[PDB]
This record gives structure tokens, sequence and C-alpha cells, in this order.
RNA sequence: AAACUUUCAACAACGGAUCUCUUGGUUCUGGCAUCGAUGAAGAACGCAGCGAAAUGCGAUAAGUAAUGUGAAUUGCAGAAUUCCGUGAAUCAUCGAAUCUUUGAACG
RNA sequence: UGAGCCCGGGUCGAACGGCCUCUAGUGCAGAUCUUGGUGGUAGUAGCAAAUACUUCAAUGAGAACUUGAAGGACCGAAGUGGGGAAAGGUUCCAUGUGAACAGCGGUUGGACAUGGGUUAGUCGAUCCUAAGCCAUAGGGAAGUUCCGUUUCAAAGGGGCACU
RNA sequence: GGGACCGAGGACCGCGCUCUGCAAGGAUGCUGGCGUAAUGGUCACCAGCGACCCGUCUUGAAACACGGACCAAGGAGUCAAGGUUUUGCGCGAGUGUUUGGGUGUAAAACCCGCACGCGUAAGGUGAGAGCUUCGGCGCAUCAUCGACC
RNA sequence: UUGACCUCGGAUCAGGUAGGAGGACCCGCUGAACUUAAGCAUAUCAAUAAGCGGAGGAAAAGAAACCAACAGGGAUUGCCCUAGUAACGGCGAGUGAAGCGGCAACAGCUCAAAUUUGAAAGCUGGCUUCGGCCCGCGUUGUAAUUUGGAGAGGAUGCUUUGGGCGAGGCUCCUUCUGAGUUCCCUGGAACGGGACGCCACAGAGGGUGAGAGCCCCGUAUAGUUGGAAGCCAAGCCUGUGUAAAGCUCCUUCGACGAGUCGAGUAGUUUGGGAAUGCUGCUCAAAAUGGGAGGUAAAUUUCUUCUAAAGCUAAAUACCGGCCAGAGACCGAUAGCGCACAAGUAGAGUGAUCGAAAGAUGAAAAGCACUUUGAAAAGAGGGUUAAAUAGCACGUGAAAUUGUUGAAAGGGAAGCGCUUGUGACCAGACUUGCGCCCGGCGGAUCAUCCGGUGUUCUCACCGGUGCACUCCGCCGGGCUCAGGCCAG
């Protein structure tokens, strides 16, 4: 509050007085009058530079690169070693960039949450719904005391389509714990890449996958990223025979004999 | 997850509420669990508690051990159980607070308005119930 | 540049999505009480007036009389039809006149009007 | 802040206010947008499935993809190529696709009746009286004095006397 | 050697730090527009079986009428409620009332 | 190396930590710093003048300062006497307590607690006006309000009558 | 010949020699006692040696002066706007979605119309990094003579 | 003599209304200084703070005497850029708009000026049996018609309608609606651990004796019970009067706001001497008029609007009112001064100033009884999981202090290096590996056959193996390596 601190009446005492030129609060008839004010060392005195609303809260960030970010989070969800990197228990799932039957995701047989868990569990997404179940516990701090109370961990991303899935697929998951819902035209990154860590475990839907190309394709202002190299893997890369063919002869070995 | 604008998730406001709610407030809250026989002879399954009730005790330091409700008093959130009680330092016996969600009813305190509640409670779980199935 | 006060005359917009929450729920009423008709007025086309914009057009304020004339539409019914009316406007050209009589044709053509009561 | 620590010292209660709005945001009655709105849609998707034109003016924004709701001369006269002193006053002499579409328009073109005013009581003992001495001779019955007394002229007198049946 | 001064430890004191908690504050957002001569805001004095403050009420005074709920209040004392009922309650709602002296204050 | 980190023993009772990023009201020996608490000084300085106290007995656990009797002193009617006005407000009286206050103590107290106590036609107010002040008639002033007090105010009483 | 201090490294590679091997690119072999408070360590005290009370301020430096009874908790380069340098990132003669509008699992995320902000609409001589078919090509940039506005 | 009109008065006459509070935001009046810069002075702070008056849920503004110079736009309000531009400033400190353009929201109207003149057709009262009866106001003008991108009057031919019930619907309150207290362990108490299940458009939150989706309240969606007031409304009763209205045409008309504009002047204000606006004083208008712009274009040509009367929702603001929901906020020296009987105790003559202060325990179960003591209390005893929780109460640091234990001490202590004494301690080791024998006891010796898998040549099973081969134990022997200190 801009009134904190200010709310009292005080002035310093003087120059040659053996205390220190500190505002002192007028009166005589209460612990209060005498002590310090004013300042941000005094009790109950002011703050050193009040907090402000105008903090600028908000980070305004280049679409473009919004747009990078959520394609190589996607790339990032696609490659395998990567879930397992970020957390994600997946060991009894095949085709890491699942795609279930839209015809098996669409409508009230999705809708009721028991037949979308069983779902979950045939196509192998149990082991992470059972990760987040038993990763439920309480937080450590005030947390607790500002509506944060317990965190867990984050299991699967249900990525579907709202003209051909149908939107009621949210409400039969929306209920188990970890599991989240998204429609393929628009994809979050906070949800992609959970604390900028790379890699969480996506399913996918068939029309999901249309959708994908087709919105990335009607994205305006922005085209697919051309990567500053063609091969990443520098085995093959610096092993090949055109390098070693050209290369000098070495001029020593890992670990060399001390002469002297 | 919450979806009504008008609940609060707040901790604060909820226990404020609980804590400050009134008498018939207070009556809604120490609503207690009908017995097996109780509930599918009624299609209930909780009640509030009433002094004529006879309650089983099933949680607590008095494991499993019967009695007629003496006082539902209100004011702490305890109910008073028939012959549950410790002594002082005197001797004189002083009841011991036993919470309702603690006790599990047995026999019911039958009248016209609870007889209303009990029919009110299992119409709602009727209807629900066909609702579901066809 | 802060000679005078601003601290006590400075604003932040923290509600800039409620505001936009709040119109949007503000053409919903509107539509919810004029359900089956369009949430505005037709408009004209007017060339903009200075040399830096009169390669362009938008739209203005409301048609002019001669103009609702020509196109057939009566300036008693034109606003309770929809339509709106600027009797301040001028045409002072044929080419303003055609575009707009031709825009209120294209919106009787489509339009749908029900009989009173 | 002091009438706020009164209320939460005393123990009167808390006047909860219900969310009321001055406006309803849905249509609500017996009619067509009534019945057929969603009202867990939007504006411009409601009349996307009716077929209607919510909004008459420019596109402020992009619009979703199914969005369908955001709209010789001898004379040498611009105004030749647009034709079809006085004009109808009170309506409009107007000339596969959405059910709420086709029924507003089977609404719209369905016959009306028209309750045709009719000629008061004394009004027709006077035209009465008019036939009764001049017949059929309207020139006449307009320069009548003691039968015409508002003068009235003759073409009046014989759009009435039309209306009334005396031809 | 003891006493005294000082160092370290154990236990016991003084004091209220740390940790934990929070029916509180602070900031933001959203719906709505309602004081008074039909006597307001504020001030005062009274009212409980046993109360000083806080709170509620006004000689109908920790309150009456009505509606709803449905078996209490509670620190103690005394009465209830027949429970197959116009009905407990420091209950809730609230459309009817009562509403001391002043205070714009008006013989 | 270091800022520090980890373990054991004792106490305790309800939440907390490592790792990668983010964020900040983020690191103290000083500021005659702020708040609170605690020492040496220190059982030290000190607890004044109003000449003065003593014996027995009583109550009480406890008596220099609580009482009764007896002495020895004092105020000396311009009192250390008896009543009022103003101010205070229950301090008045009886019974009980000895936690705190009465620079020592206390069975005592203007302390604390529980009860009680103020009776008017003749006493005072209530009535009258004094110096003075306010309202009203007017007139100023942007206005809160100011001047104005008998003013160029239609301002107050009483009677009689065959109706 | 006598004594002291030290043993870094960890398959072979090397220089060599007195070459069946070696003192030659860094210590091995033999043996004894104990195997536990014995070595080692932490505290307290003694002993020999060493050793101004901290900070501030002034000055070339001292001295003076100032603050310091002790402890716990609090406590001082922060935030915003406008400029500017460098580093990272995206797009690049273009760039900037978030005024506003459209969706939304609803202060998030996703999408966008028309404007608008800022910026954009010819050589010779000699060097020169880097290529070469080793005959020469010649980035950036520089010095001079240039060409044009 | 009497009666009207005008003006001014009385009444505890009949019926009404204003004052005060609040003032976060809003409309006016009034009105500084600290500060900054500059030889000085204007300027800046600031048309701000303080003071006074007046409203609302918004206020205010508002339907051009506008902006423009274009192909024109078209009431008001607000956001973005315009733009730190124009402009005024010793062209200092500096100050500082607006048109256009993109957007949000959009809605237009009432009078005065005209004679109803073939009819004051208008309205306040108060007496009513609620149907109409009178008293009056008013002609110095109350109705209808009209309000200058208009209008009136005639003629003409088409096209237009008014009331009253009203099922039902929407909004908001309320009633009701899922599933473990199954078994074992720890515990004073499972809400902890393990096992087995269930619900989930509900795994928000809270309570319950410790971390509870399934014990309880609630929480999600659809319905469902009754109630409240507003608006819409399918239909059904009626309608009336030669009543009202729109348009068209024209050998007829067409009234538009004065101590106001403007001129001079003083003060104030603005970026704005064509004075940017405003106010005061003096003078004081016009009717093919007036105002503001454009323009060297040859004369003040052209362009654009009608001032001095009035109303009006929306987009806009908001530290206040009735609530509600939230947070990368604070966590009892923090956060509002106030988490508590806080604007309280207390201080001041008064205006005013203004604190400190949260936590036993799951449950008071807040210690019966005995004994010492005058008593306060103490000691036994008891409650509790705990009194190492006793209402001086969660945990319980340091400063400072007492007791006990050990030690040091000839006019300071404290600190560095290195021993020594005493006390007290962490490590390390307890044997590991490999060969020679015998006893065994078993199951996965080599090779081959089939299947499977795979790095396509490596494995895995099942059979084969039949125990001079494998795999573990025991009773022995030997090798090597193993801790500390040393020669």
């Amino acid at each position: 509050s801009e009134k904190a601190g200010h709310q009292t009446s005080a002035e310093s005492w003087g120059t040659g007085r053996a205390v220190a030129r500190i505002p002192r609060v007028s009166g005589g008839g209460t612990h209060r009058a005498g002590q310090g004010a004013f300042g941000n060392m005094c009790r109950s005195g002011r703050m050193f530079a009040p907090t402000k609303i105008w903090r600028k809260w908000h980070v305004k960030i280049n679409q473009g690169q919004k747009r990078f970010a959520t394609a190589s989070a996607l790339a990032a969800s696609a490659v395998a070693p990567l879930l397992m990197a970020r957390g994600h228990q997946v060991s009894t799932v095949p085709e890491v960039p699942l795609v279930v039957d839209s015809a098996a995701v669409a409508g009230d047989a999705v809708a009721k949450t028991a037949a979308a868990y069983k779902l979950l569990k045939a196509i192998g997404a149990g082991p992470d719904v059972e990760k987040v179940k038993k990763s439920k516990k309480l937080r450590a701090g005030k947390g607790k005391m500002r509506g944060r109370r317990h965190r867990q961990r984050r299991g699967p991303l249900i990525v579907y389509s709202p003209e051909h899935d149908g939107k009621e697929l949210v409400k039969g998951f929306r209920n188990i714990p970890g599991v989240e819902t998204c429609p393929v035209d628009a994809l979050n990154l906070l949800q992609l890449a959970p604390g900028g860590h790379l890699g969480r475990f996506i399913v996918w839907t068939s029309a999901a996958i249309k959708q994908l190309d087709a919105v990335y394709e009607s994205k305006k202002g922005f085209f697919l990223p051309a990567n500053i190299v063609s091969q990443a893997d520098l085995s093959r890369l610096i092993n090949s025979t055109e390098i070693q063919s050209v290369l000098r002869a070495p001029k020593g070995e890992a670990r060399t004999k001390r002469a002297c | 997850m919450k979806v009504r604008p008008t609940v609060s998730s707040s901790r604060r406001k909820a226990r404020k509420a609980h804590f400050s709610a009134p008498s018939s407030v207070r009556r809604v809250i120490m609503s207690a669990p009908l017995s097996k026989e109780l509930r599918e002879k009624y299609n209930v399954r909780s009640i509030p508690i009433r002094k004529g009730d006879e309650v089983q005790i099933v949680r607590g330091a008095h494991k499993d051990k019967e009695g007629k409700v003496t006082s539902v008093y209100r004011l702490k959130y305890v109910i008073h159980v028939e012959r549950v009680t410790r002594e002082k330092a005197t001797g004189q016996t002083v009841p011991i607070g036993i919470h309702p969600s603690n006790v599990v009813i047995t026999k019911l305190h039958l009248d016209k308005d609870r007889e209303n509640i009990l029919a009110r409670i299992k119409a709602g779980r009727e209807q629900v119930a066909k609702a579901k199935g066809k | 540049h802060f000679r005078k006060h601003w601290q006590r005359r400075v604003r932040c917009h923290f509600d800039q999505p409620g505001k936009k929450v709040t119109r949007r729920l503000a053409r919903r009423a509107k539509a919810a009480a004029l359900a089956p008709r369009p949430v505005d007025k037709l408009r004209p086309i007017v060339r903009c007036p200075t040399v830096k914009y009169n390669r362009r057009t938008r739209l203005g304020r409301g048609f002019t009389l001669e103009e609702l004339k020509a196109a057939g539409i009566p300036r008693l019914l034109a606003p309770t039809i929809g339509i709106a009316v600027d009797h301040r406007r001028k045409n002072l050209s044929e080419e303003s006149l055609a575009a707009n009589v031709q825009r209120l044709k294209d919106y009787k053509a489509r339009l749908i009007l029900f009989p009173r009561k | 802040r002091e009438l706020q620590k009164r209320k939460r010292r005393s123990s009167r209660p808390t006047i909860r206010m219900p969310n009321r709005r001055k406006k309803a945001l849905n249509p609500a009655g017996n009619n067509i947008i009534a019945k057929s709105w969603n009202k867990k849609e939007t504006l411009s998707q409601n009349y996307t499935r009716f077929g209607l034109v919510a909004k008459l003016g420019k596109a402020t924004g992009g619009t979703a993809p199914g969005n369908k709701a955001l709209l010789s001369e001898s004379d040498a006269v611009p105004q030749q190529q647009q034709q079809e002193n006085h004009i109808r006053q009170h309506d409009l002499e107007l000339e596969s696709k959405p059910e709420v579409l086709r029924a507003l328009e089977r609404e719209a073109t369905r016959p009306v009746e028209k309750t045709v005013r009719h000629q008061s009581e004394r009004e027709r003992e006077w035209l009465q009286r008019l036939v009764d001495k001049h017949g059929d001779d309207v020139a006449a019955m307009a320069r009548d004095r003691k039968l015409n007394p508002y003068q009235q002229t003759a073409s009046d007198i014989k759009r009435r006397l039309k209306k009334a049946g005396l031809l």
C-alpha cells in the first residue's frame, strides 16, 4: 500500500541531541512516542523502494520465435530418448508419435472417464498415469498458505481435432491426474515443454496429424525453419571417407608418454 | 476441478465459513452415514445426526462400540454417545466428544420430517440412477 | 519529462482481457436482444478526405437522402430496417452516388423482411 | 475500511448479492432463433449455423476458418445499370441451405391477414343520404352544401363511396 | 587448599529468536447501484437469571410478528418436545411491526 | 583453500529437501542506525525538615508505624479546630483479602472484592433582569458565512355592540 | 668414507651402457613389534618464540578527532519511462500478433483485418585473407588518382 | 353605496419540497509555496495541493455558427499512433496540442419564432357511490401541427394503425442426485505403509485425533421441488372516429434565439494577439444577414457552416457502496496504525497524536485424594502419547545468571607457530583371490538336433549329455595381496 509507513507524524529531534538524526513520533503518552519512523531501517516504517503495480509483469515475444519454439518442442516430442530424459515412463508404448484412431477417440466412447482410462491403459500411457498418481504430494513452502497445496508430475498430452474428434474427449479426460488435452489448431508451449524441458509424451489422433500439417501450412508470415546443419550425425560426418581420405596423418596418441 | 465461478477454492474463506457457520449449517456439516442395512433399506447414504439416533463408534480410541446419542453439541462440532464417558480427577464422568464422521448410524429416530428427508434423498438417487441406466 | 506527478496520474491496463470479455458479452447481449438481426447497421462507403488518404475508402456514418431515394428505400423506413442515415453528407459526385446505391441494392437483395405483427 | 471492519466484527449477516445482469446473454422465447440457439457456442458460430450475417462492417481481424457471419447510356447517367417519384413507404417490395434460414424464409413469406378498416356508421348514413339525393353525380354531391358541409372533393367522395359499396 | 576473577562442559534460570501455523492484511479482476424531515451519518443512556468490554437490540429492549428448516442452547441454573408437531434453536430467511435522549434536529 | 556442505548424539512434533531453469522486499559489526531484551556500575548513590517518644494489655502466623489504658510532648480560636463555594465522583459506611500500590512494614488504607448508604411545599436550582450575546427586518459576500438589533417591517395588546 | 632430506610416476615404447644383464625416461627387497586409542585428531592448560584495538575521516604520511556496554531480529544502488554500448536469439529490405477483433479447457494459450512505428526503394594503380588447373584469380578494408549527385 | 382587476400580505390553512451525510471517480469556483533553470526578471512546480459549492451510478459532453481544401468527411466519448510534430518560449529551464488515419460504441430529438379562431380543443385540485361533479390556472396563451440538409397549405392516389387479458418463456434464489471406513503393520488417534477394489462431465477446497476422490460438507453435468420481481410473449377478447399517418405534385407560402455579436481596454489562461478561451468596465450592431477558413493571382471573387434556447443511452473514470473470485504478494519487529473487547488503552486545554499484545492439549481429560505450610505455594499422587505441554502454557537461540564438574591466575586478557600433559574421539583390520588334495552334494560340461530372438553370427530356451566334464559346500596345504609404527 502506498500509504504504508507514511501514516504517522514524525520529525527529527535535531543535530546536537545525543540521539540518531531520525524522524521520531511526537506525543508523549504511549510506547509509540519518541520512536523512529519514516525509514527503511525502522520498525513500523516504510520499505525501501516500495513495490508498484507498474512492474512490467508481461513479456513480449516475437510470434515467429514462439512458433519456432513450438516446432522445436514438437520435434523433441517426436524424439524418443528425450521423453525418457524428461521423465516420461515410455517403455510399454510403441511408435513414440502415437496415433490413436479417431473412430476410437471420438464421441461418448471416450466421453466416459473410465473408458478414457481404459484407452490410455491399452495404448501404454498407464505407467505415466500411475507415475503421476503416486507422485502427488504436499508442497514445501508458503504455497500451501497461498493456494498451491500439492504438486505432481505431468502425464500425457492428448492432441485432438475439435471438428473431427469433437471436443467431448476433454470431458472424458480432464479428471485423470496429470493427463492434459489440447486441440491441434492451438498448441501450447507450456504444455509442449513443461518447465522449459523438451520431450513431452503426446498421444495424437489421425485427424490431429492431418490438421497439424494443415495448420503449419496455414500459419501466415511463418515457414518451417531451415537448420544451419543438414546432417546432425557428427560421427558419420567425421568418419566419412572424404574427410578421412583428405585428412593428415595423426601427430600423436590420446595419452602420450613423457620423455624427461 | 471447479467450474462454476460462484464457488471458491480459497482455503481462508473455506475455513472461515466452517468455523463461523450457524447452527443449521453445522447440522448439515455434522451429517453422518447410515449403516449398510439402513442403506439398502432407504437408498440413502448419509443423514444429519440428531439426539435420538443410535450410533456405532468405529473410529478413535473407542474401537467398535455402540450407544444412543445423548446430545448433539453443535458449538464444537461434537456429539455425545451414551456410556462413552471418561472420569475426571474427582471421579465424575464427563462425556467424550465424538465426531459424526467417526460414528455410523445403526438405528434411526423416525418422525415425519426425517421420513420426508429420506424420501427426498431416495427420490433424487433413484431418478439419477434411472437416468444413467436408460 | 516527469516534472509533474505522474505517480498520482498513472494508469495500468491490467483489465485488458476483462474488458475484452465484457465487450464480447455485450455484443452477445445485443444479438440476444436483436437475435435474427445483424448487431450493427449498414454504413456507406466514403472516400477519405486529404491527399494522403484519398486513394482509399472506408465506412461512413450514414447514407444520404437522395442515394436512399435512388436505391428505393424510404427515409422513415431505412433506420427501421437497419440502415444508418446521415443528413449532413452530400454526394457531390455520381461516383459516390453510384457506389452507395449499389451497396444499398446489395443489402436489398440480401435482406429478409418480416410482415409487421 | 472502518465500515468493513465493523461488518466483519458484527453479528449481522452478509447480504450476498446474486449475480444478476441487466441484459440477458442468450435469445429466449418460443421462436426459431430461440429454439436453435446454442448457449455454449459464440455469436459468430451460431450465425454461421443459421446462415445469417451478424456484422455488416469491415473485418477487424482474422475470423475462424468456417466463419461466414462477418461480411446504351445516351445521357451517360451512371444510375442506368442499377434500375430494376413516389415509392412505397411502409414496406419493401422485395422479390443446400441451413434449416434456420429456410424456416425464417417460410415465416417471412407466410401469408398474412389484413384486417380491413371499416367506415363508421354515421359515415355510412352520410354517404347514403348523398347517394339518395344525388345518385351518382359526384360533382353535384361535392357542390352540395347541406349534405356535404365539409366541402370534400368529388374524388374523395367517390373513393369513400367505392369503399362503402355504393359505386 | 578455600574464597574471588576468568575459560569450557552438563543441568537449571532470564528472554522470546528460529521453525511451523493463520477466521488477518495487500494487490488485481468481475456483476450490480442502494443514505437522510416516512428523521440519516454520528453521539448518549438503557435492556440478559447470573455481563464488564465487544456484539445485538430499544421500556414489545442479547429482542416481537411472518416464512423456511427441522430437535435444540450450553459456562452454570431452571424450563422444554410428547417426537407422529403450526414446532426447539445465541438457526436461517425476511415482505410486518416496536423503535428511549440528542444529532440536518424542527414549540 | 574458502564462503560453506554432510553425518552422529540430545530436544522436538508436521512438514521438508537435491538437481536444471525462472523470479526477488536475497547475504551486515558498524550508520551517536530501528525495535526488543539484557549486563557492569551496584545491593552502590540514596530513602529529606516539621524537636518525640515510652510501659503494659488485646487481635493476629507475623506488630516501631493495628487498637485500649497510662505517661511525656504539640497545634494554641490569624488552630494540626468546625463547616462551605469551585473541582473531583463513591473516595462515605459495614464485612472480607493481603496478588499489586501506599522509597520500610502492616492485621492498616482514599488499595482490591461484596453488600449498603444521599428522603424537603419551607434549604439551593426552578422566576426576574444586569454588563454583554443570539435570532428576526434588511443588506454584503463566489461561498462556508459576514454586517446588522430597530432598522423606511403590514411585527403587540385590549374593549364595545338587543343581530 | 660418513651424514641429512626426499621416492613425484605407474604395462611396454626412449637415450644408452660395463650388454645371458644394468645404477639406462622418478624405490624396491628383507625383517620386527603392535593390530589398539598404538599412530592420528579435537578440546583445556603449561612451556619457548611471534604478535598495537577495529572502523571512519584528513593528509605526503602520522598524530588528533569521531563511532563502538552486550545480544537477537530488521536494515540501505530498487522500479518505471526515454536514450545508448555490447552479448544471445528470429526474421531479414523488411520488421513489429497482444489498439482492437476472432477462438478458448477463459486474466493463460492459439489465430488475424486495416492502419501505424522505424528502416529500405561507377573504375585504375599497390596491398590484402582465401583459392589455383601454380598461367594466375582475387572477400572485407585501406592509401592515391578517379566517376557521379 | 356596491362589484370587478392589479399588486402586496395572514393562516399550526390543503398538499409537497430543500437543508445533513458521503465525496474513490464527476461538474464548477478559488487558489499557493517548496523544487528546477536563467546576470536579473518572466517562466517551472501548476491551471497542482489546500479551501468553498453541486450530482450520479456513472458524471460530464453531445447531435456542427465543426473539420477540411480532398475524389472530401459528418453529434458526442475513449484507446493507438499523429508526436515530443505544429506552436509559444534569452526559439533558456522548457512547455506543448489538433485535423487526418486504425479501432470500441453508436441514436437521434424538443422548443421560440404562424391565428384552433367553425368554437382552450390543455391542465392542477378536492367531493365522490369511482361514473363524473364542481373550485380554479390560463388568452400577457395551456393543447394539436412545425424546428432550415426543414416545413406549411391545397390537390391527388396508394400505403399505414388503437386498446385489454394473457398460457408460456428468460433472469435469480432455493429441494435432491458417485464411489472402501474391506484385511495386515506402526501409532494415543490412520488421513501413513502394504494388499485388494470402486467412482470419476465430480482427483477444486475444507473438516474429521497425522498426507482421505470413495467418513462428512461440498465439487461436475443435466435435470428436478417451490418461490420472487422485472421483461418478452403463442394466442384470445375487443376495436370506429367521415379518427390519425407516410409519400407524391405545385399558376400559394416558408416565420430560425440582442446588452447578444462586434470594437476598445484590464486581469487571468493557453502550444495558440488572425486575442486560445474566460471574466470585469466603456461603447454598442446586421438582414441577398452572420461566423470560420481558403486565396499574389487582381479582388477582397471561392469553400464550409448557422451562435447567443433545451433533452438524450453506449463505448469512458473509479483508493468510496452491496458483493464475488483470484495472486510466482506478506506471514505477528512482516502485512493496513489495528490477525486480539484498535482508532482501543493512553497523552494533550484543544486542533489532534496514538501504541504493545496471536499459538496448552486430539479431547480440559485444566490435577481428585494425602501431607507441610498462616497463606502463596511445595512434596507425594493422578490425567495425558507427552507436564522435557500446568492456562508465567507449541518449538524455546543469544546476550545475561545460578549450581555442579575440570582448570588457570606475582600489575590485563584475548590471538599465531610448535610440542608436552590430561580428558575425549573418527578411521583402519577382523581377511580376500588364485592353485594342489580328498570327501561330497547337486542344477544350466563340451558337441549335436528343433524353435525363437538377433548386431546374421552371436545367444536363449526345450531334448541330448550320465558325471576323469560342469556348478556350490566342507576337512586340509600353498601363493599373492592386505592396517599402524619402525629397522
